[PDB]
């Protein structure tokens, strides 16, 4: 179940699919009970990696350990 | 200055410019004023709004204690033998703090 | 600013020129006001054609 | 980290495993700990 055609280090079906949640810098499937827990959900693109034309891919910008100086606001994709 | 394999150190493009604002959107600033000199430090944070981040944090009395050199003497904090308590010293805080 | 391999990051030749029009061809501009504050967002979309 | 380690005058350091540079510093955690970076840096810079 790792079909990415693009190679963004993710599952392309938490990208198709309803969502995901990285954590423990690892791509998890989107529980519903992560809400109470904190996390959030992230639904991005699998045919492409920059999904909003950043610098920053998509592993790069969920995971926060990309630039420390972006607002957590700029966090989901 | 960075050591690369070859054993010695160079400079050259490592501008310390592009870790100012990294460091000051993860850091608290605290400062130090004793009668002769003047001490800043950035001491790190935890952010407790997304919690996939695992940083550990601590509280403002262990932050000086880390930041600083304190030697922990008696329940007291001690800095170069200056006596660093919370009713020794005097602490100033803008408005937000 | 962008990390390597070796830890620290860089910020040589890395323009922010060569993103503004890419985002500005996917992104809706999204601004907020407030009484003293604000706040211009771009938030991207998805073309039916 | 054993509990007889301050009178031996070693020191406990806590730092982050899902991040490489826990303070956001040209330095990383094994760089930052074992001082063998810059000599320069005062020794109270150590811990990460």
């Amino acid at each position: 179940d790792e079909d990415l055609d693009t190679d963004n280090d993710n599952i392309p079906d938490s990208y198709e699919r309803n969502g995901y949640t990285i954590k423990d810098l690892i791509a998890v499937k989107w529980e519903d009970s992560f809400a109470e827990q904190g996390y959030k959900k992230y639904v991005s693109n699998y045919l492409e990696s920059n999904t909003a034309g950043d610098p920053y891919t998509d592993y790069e910008k969920a995971s926060g350990s990309f630039d420390k100086a972006i607002k957590t606001e700029a966090r989901d994709p | 200055g960075t050591k690369n394999s070859s054993g010695q150190i160079v400079t050259e493009g490592n501008s310390w410019s592009d870790y100012i604002s990294q460091i000051d959107s993860i850091s608290a600033s605290i400062i130090l004023d004793t009668e002769n000199e003047s001490y800043e430090r950035r001491v790190t944070a935890k952010n407790l709004q997304d919690p996939e981040d695992k940083t550990p944090e601590l509280t403002i009395g262990e932050a000086i204690e880390k930041a600083f050199g304190a030697t922990k003497k008696d329940g007291l904090l001690y800095f170069n033998d200056i006596p660093i308590d919370e009713s020794c010293v005097e602490l100033i805080f803008d408005d937000n703090t």
